[PDB]
RNA sequence: AUAGGUUUGGUCCUAGCCUUUCUAUUAGCUCUUAGUAAGAUUACACAUGCAAGCAUCCCCGUUCCAGUGAGUUCACCCUCUAAAUCACCAGAUCAAAAGGGACAAGCAUCAAGCACGCAGCAAUGCAGCUCAAAACGCUUAGCCUAGCCACACCCCCACGGGAAACAGCAGUGAUUAACCUUUAGCAAUAAACGAAAGUUUAACUAAGCUAUACUAACCCAGGGUUGGUCAAUUUCGUGCCAGCCACCGCGGUACAC
RNA sequence: CCCCACUAUGCUUAGCCCUAAACCUCAACAGUUAAUCAACAAAACUGCUCGCCAGAACACUACGAGCCACAGCUUAAAACUCAAA
RNA sequence: GAGGAGACAAGUCGUAACAUGGUAAGUGUACUGGAAAGUGCACUUGGACGAACC
């Protein structure tokens, strides 16, 4: 078979470069007033509207600076669980914003932040948040990050730390100005032509447009009718708009748009290529799960040949059942598909497997469905919602068939629940911790 | 199998999309099927193995084809 | 289907297939789809030119006399179908239309002649 | 059917199953181009945009077209006669309601229905009516296709209630094996309106996607099969194991894996 | 299975029960022997009418229905299975 | 809950049927019994009685 992939157009040339908008992504430890922070730059406030006060969403806001410059601020999750949707604003990001709040110093997730900044390889502006309250000691955050190598420039390091108050909304205009600086510092560029190349931040189903995906451009420019392609899925683009919903002609490099029309919901963080034509992109999109498949098949073949041997051995030297009580079976239904990998990889942590096997019989985007249901029930399991809706024909059927749904929506709750069913399962408290 | 044939045929227990249980076989040298895994099935009825009449369908969703 | 009001009217179905128009002229009620249900089938006509440079055109005059009696109206382009067949009058349209054409083609000339 | 394979130690007969033929859906593998035709699995739920105006005011239209097949012997002929057109009229055309006749499949392990008739002006009287030539009943199905019948979110209906309605076009969630564009235009035909030039129309026209099909082509060909029915296997590996088969069957050192 | 004893029962009366390899496994009526006929059996047919059958097993079964029947009789399926019977 | 059927399949107890199957076989019906089945009453040949006298 022909390599028929699409593949990342090679670094433009200089003169097709031109200036293009900066990406901050602000990355902290829980309750450090990232968000805060953001909302005083939107000039809105949404930190007092949410669903016990946590970010679980790597949102994209084009903010626009008083000086007129625009900036993308991807606001992250600062809980321990969301590590990929750190990782992958560390990624996309141009700079990276580490807030750190002067009263309780550097934090586990803050030193994750920063290691995330070195692999991506990003400048890192420190924001020393909570300023105003007692004990507020930038001299110690910055001492303490010399360990971390976050290096202030008082103390001849090109890292710029800025003292703020989100909370008070005072020192964050020179926050924006040294963000500027830094920006123009770095001189980003990207072609403003050609094949558009973007990064998917997020994906989701909406019962409406159906497959949506939150991405940023990086490259060209994205309009009604180009065809995209990122991993296994492929769009032809049918609806762009913004954080508003306000539908966008065009979508410049360092833009957050949400684009609509994919015939596949793609995975977030994949990279969004642009190709010629519907039947190219079929193409691409076939030759990409062919690749797939030959992975998993030879990882198959591994297995089967050690399957064989053994029967082979065994028979050249002659020449339904019940489920345990100690399995929970779990369905898990997440809002997007950041949420689903990272309950995911919560799930995979487990290590508690002597005590009682946690198997999961299917994972998915949306609304807990009639097929979600007919897996509970053919496997005794209990559906886990992540902010996501179980209507009432959905709540009677499961009802009807025996089945749990339950729905949350917060991270560590929904943690918690199923902690609970573990030690309900177990013949007493389960030893198996999230962290 | 029922006599003459002698072998160990490979087969599956799914909960087809109707809400009946059945048998499925597994064609091809070897295969990967674990529980919880979504397989297409068609008709034909495997003719040495009674009460089987399902036939798993290679190369869709999580069966891939046989490996040369 | 009871149609609530709704008279006949002697009009041109459109069949062929794409980019290739013919028209049946159909007795049809007015109310009834374009290309469903007629009364009486009248004559058909061919809009693209044949070989020989003709638009055939077939009028079953005699049925379509007495659908007029029987109170049919006509539709606008069977109205200068029968008009250019000397069947009626030509319609006032066709006569304006020509005048238009004529008057945008003087002015064309004096265009090209002044040049 | 021009038939063929298969019961047995063997033959004849009877019989079932299967093969060969032709379509359509789905799946697997594979695919270059142009013209045309056709296109959600579902009467489950729907974001968004559009789909009905015209016009010297009143009127007229939005009851049409387009959609779906949930329901289902309201569809066909005759009688009678509404509405509508024939500038007013005329009977003519068209065609409701009403009456008469006809009108799907399966089950009789659905055999009885329970007032299902008649006479009289009425009063009231008679005790009858349907049915093994299939009444009554249950299940299934849109049909008899220039098209026709039915429904229009459900309560047959729709005052009222449940509730907030795409079974109009494009599109979406769910669901299924089943999965097309959130295109342009009123240039043509049709409809609505106007006295008219004309205006509106997701009807329709012209385009978009799709090997689902037909036609045409390219100096860039895959899929399946190769024991018999049935066209066509060399050498290896395996050795009643791995596996194969539409039927008969093959594999214990293979023209069948 | 052979021997001995004995009871229901075999008999009568009056009611039930309604089954048989209830088979001459060959329906009733009329007619023919003419040009034959898978095999066996009790030669082969023509006209007419009624009754019944549509692979095997499930099955003289299950459910429903009726019956003086109560471990019953009549009617009588389907699922699963097979390539045979 | 339990039963029935069919299938797969080996053992187990017997040998009920197929030859006069070693008590001929079977139908209906009744009693009895580890289990095919035994016997009673009537019925069928889908058994024979060898086919002159002997
Ligand atoms: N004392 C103080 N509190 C502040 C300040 N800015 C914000 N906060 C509060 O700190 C808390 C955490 O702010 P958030 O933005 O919700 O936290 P976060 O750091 O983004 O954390 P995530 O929930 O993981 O996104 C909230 O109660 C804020 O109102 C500040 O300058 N001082
Ligand atoms: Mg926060
Ligand atoms: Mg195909
Ligand atoms: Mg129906
Ligand atoms: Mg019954
Ligand atoms: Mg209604
Ligand atoms: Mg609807
Ligand atoms: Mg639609
Ligand atoms: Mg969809
Ligand atoms: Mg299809
Ligand atoms: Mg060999
Ligand atoms: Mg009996
Ligand atoms: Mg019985
Ligand atoms: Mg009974
Ligand atoms: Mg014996
Ligand atoms: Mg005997
Ligand atoms: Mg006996
Ligand atoms: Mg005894
Ligand atoms: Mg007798």
């Amino acid at each position: 078979r022909k390599n028929k992939d699409a593949v990342r157009r090679p670094q433009a040339d200089p003169a097709l470069l031109t200036p293009r908008s900066p990406v901050v992504t602000i990355m902290g430890h829980v309750d450090h007033g990232k968000t805060t922070l953001l909302d005083k730059f939107r000039k809105t406030q949404v930190a007092a509207v949410e669903t016990g006060g946590i970010t679980q969403h790597i949102g994209a806001f084009l903010v626009s600076l008083p000086s007129g410059e625009k900036i993308t601020f991807l606001d992250t999750p600062g809980h321990a669980a969301f590590s990929a949707m750190r990782a992958r604003g560390a990624q996309v990001t141009d700079i990276v914003v580490l807030v750190v709040a002067a009263d309780d110093g550097v934090m586990k997730q803050t030193v994750e932040s920063i290691q995330h900044a070195k692999d991506a390889q990003v400048p890192i502006i420190l924001a020393v948040n909570k300023c105003d309250k007692a004990e507020a000691d930038p001299e110690k955050v910055k001492k303490e990050l010399l360990a971390y190598d976050v290096v202030c420039e008082d103390y001849g390091g090109d890292v710029q730390a800025v003292p703020v108050s989100a909370l008070t909304g005072d020192n964050l205009m020179a926050l924006a100005e040294a963000t500027v600086a830094l920006a123009e510092m770095l001189e980003l560029k990207a072609d403003p032509n050609g094949p558009v190349e973007g990064t998917v931040i997020e994906s989701f189903t909406d019962k409406g447009r159906g497959l949506v995906t939150t991405a940023i451009i990086q490259r060209g420019t994205l309009r009604k009718g180009s065809v995209l392609v990122a991993g296994k899925c492929w769009a032809k683009v049918r609806l762009m708009f913004d954080e508003n919903g306000k539908t966008i002609d065009e979508a410049y490099p360092s833009m957050p748009v949400g684009i609509t029309g994919w015939r596949d919901l793609p995975s977030a963080g994949e990279e969004i290529l642009e190709v010629e034509s519907e039947p190219r992109a079929r193409e691409v999109v076939d030759w990409r799960k062919y690749e797939q498949e030959q992975e998993k098949g030879q990882e198959d073949l591994k297995i089967i040949e050690e399957k064989r041997k053994e029967h082979k051995e065994a028979h050249q030297k002659a020449r339904k059942r019940e489920r345990d009580s100690n399995v929970l079976s779990v369905i898990i239904k997440g809002d997007v598909d950041g949420s689903v990998e990272a309950i995911l990889n919560i799930i995979d942590t487990y290590d508690a497997s002597h005590e009682c096997e946690l198997e999961l019989v299917h994972f998915g985007v949306g609304d807990v469905s009639a097929n979600d249901v007919n897996l509970a029930e053919t496997f005794d399991g209990v559906i886990y919602g992540f902010n996501v809706n179980a209507g009432n024909v959905i709540q009677q059927s499961a009802a009807k068939k025996g089945v749990k749904i339950k729905l949350h929506k917060i991270i560590y709750r929904l943690v918690e629940d199923l902690q609970e069913e573990l030690s309900s399962r177990l013949p007493a408290k389960t030893s198996w911790d999230p962290g | 199998p029922k006599k003459p044939n002698s072998a160990n045929r490979k087969c599956c227990r799914v909960r087809l999309s109707t809400g009946r249980e059945a048998v499925c076989f597994i064609p091809g040298e070897g295969h990967t099927l674990q529980e919880h895994q979504i397989v297409l099935v068609e008709g034909g009825r495997t003719q040495d193995l009674p009460g089987v009449k399902l036939t798993v369908v290679r190369g869709k969703y999580d069966c891939g084809h046989v490996q040369k | 289907k009871a149609y609530r009001g709704g008279h006949l009217t002697i009009r041109l179905a459109l069949g062929g297939c794409t980019n290739r128009p013919f028209y049946r002229i159909v007795a049809a009620h007015n109310k009834c789809p374009r290309d469903g249900r007629f009364v009486e089938q009248l004559g058909s006509y061919d809009p693209l030119p044949n070989s020989h440079g003709e638009k055939l055109v077939a009028l079953n005059l005699d049925r379509i006399r007495h659908w007029i009696g029987c109170g049919a109206h006509l539709s606008k382009p069977m109205e200068k179908l029968l008009g250019l067949a000397g069947f009626f009058p030509l319609h006032p349209m066709m006569i304006t239309n020509a005048e238009r054409l004529r008057r945008k083609r003087a002015r064309e000339v004096l265009l090209a002649s002044q040049k």
